[PDB]
């Protein structure tokens, strides 16, 4: 967006020496076929386990029984003959 | 030193000093300073300047 100087104008570009025209043109680089080499193993001996863990520990229980329940020799009360 | 010091009898047209001792005169320094006076902030129409 330059302003044209009317007192000192200039013309378009003139030819100048050039950079040997084939040396600015590249070759198209020619890929050969390739292979991810080797026979891959199916599994890996991992350093960490792959499953979930638990944040807190919960107390577990198992039921037990008591035993054969016996009789008893109670201390027996007195007879309510109007004193009680 | 060959222009500015004319002897007694020499042409003083382009000299600066003239006298009987003008043979042994010498410049020491000359300084110049150039200032350009121009106009900026030029008006611009729809067809340029």
């Amino acid at each position: 967006m330059a302003l044209i100087n009317p007192q000192f104008p200039y013309a378009g570009p003139v030819p100048i020496p050039g950079p040997a025209p084939t040396e600015t043109m590249p070759l198209l680089n020619y890929r050969v076929e390739g292979r991810i080499a080797g026979i891959q193993q199916a599994r890996q001996f991992m350093p960490f386990l792959q499953g979930p863990h638990r944040e807190v520990a919960e107390q577990t229980y198992y039921a037990i029984g008591t035993g054969i329940q016996m009789g008893q020799t109670f201390n027996q009360p007195l007879i309510n003959t109007q004193e009680g | 030193n060959n222009t500015a010091f004319a002897a007694v009898g020499a042409n003083p047209l382009e000299a600066i000093y003239q006298g009987a001792g003008a043979a042994d005169c010498e410049f020491e320094e000359i300084s110049y300073t150039v200032y350009q006076s121009y106009l900026d902030q030029l008006p611009v129409g729809q067809n340029g300047y």
